[PDB]
């Protein structure tokens, strides 16, 4: 039931990264906030991928 | 990475999967 | 233990020139000259500019505030000049770690003020009371 | 409409400098130059202290391995190079 249990799903069966996780709820624009953080995490070097 | 090397793996930020044998990807023991 | 990755690092025989901070205080400084001669250089080039754009005016253009032109300009050149410095502190002091193959994220963030992971004196721990977390969590903070 | 605010702005009589791509050329390829130039002379540097330390070595002290120690201090220097590079792109492509 938890918002990041996909997540964690996806690294668990495919990708088996010790990357981060940040998991956003920003209701009907998620999909938007969550390339932004995705962005942001990547331009501060804590991923490349 | 077998579970003998993983807290290497970990700690090592050059480590890295060579191709194998059976097509596979693995980390290098 | 995905969470011991931040200690990540292979260290070299010795130890990264920036993990010392003398060395990133020269380079600072260094880069601080560097700074301020290229100032004083724009200063120049800008002034140049100025008076070349004076002959390059047809009578149909309007005028040149040079008053304005010349006040936003050198505004900038000041900006610009801080700008540049505190960039250059930062690739320096502050995101010197960033993305250093011999430099443990830990160590960066630490050294950058002057410390060691020896300095690191409290781990507050989830330590949630149940079997396994409390196992793993010493484990991890301790290979850190 | 707070996504408005992703176009806020105030523009003085004359557009900034870096609005222009030929502007940050300039002092993106000047900074190129600056750190070319930085880049010998670290080398200059990193050869004195090399034949510097050796005049600092005492016989119970371990030999350096000019060979590592060298490898490893111009391959940084190199790093450092374009680690200078793209730090100056960044600020002059990116993120100005």
């Amino acid at each position: 039931s938890f918002v990041n249990t996909m997540a964690a799903w996806v690294n668990m069966l495919l990708l088996s990264s010790t990357g981060p996780i940040k998991t956003p709820v920003g209701a009907c624009a998620t999909a938007v906030e969550s390339l932004d953080v995705g962005y942001d995490t990547i331009m501060q070097g804590k991923a490349r991928v | 990475y077998e579970d003998r090397i993983q807290s290497k793996v970990f700690l090592n930020p050059q480590s890295r999967v060579t191709q194998e044998s059976n097509g596979e990807l693995k980390f290098p023991a | 233990q995905g969470v011991l990755t931040t200690a990540r690092e292979k260290s070299g025989n010795f130890p990264s020139p920036l993990l010392d901070i003398k060395y990133r205080r020269r380079q600072l400084e260094l880069r601080r000259q560097q700074i301020k001669q290229w100032k004083e250089s724009e200063y120049l080039y800008l002034q140049e500019e100025v008076a070349a754009i004076k002959s390059q005016r047809s009578e149909e253009d309007g005028p040149f505030d040079e008053t304005a032109y010349l006040r936003e300009r050198t505004e900038h050149i000041e900006r610009e000049a801080r700008r540049q410095e505190a960039e250059a502190q930062t690739s320096f002091g502050n995101e010197f770690w960033r993305r250093d193959s011999r430099i443990a994220p830990l160590r960066g963030a630490l050294a950058t003020w002057g410390l060691t992971i020896d300095d690191l004196g409290v781990a507050s721990f989830h330590g949630t009371s149940t079997v396994a977390n409390d196992k793993n969590e010493s484990d991890v903070i301790c290979q850190q």
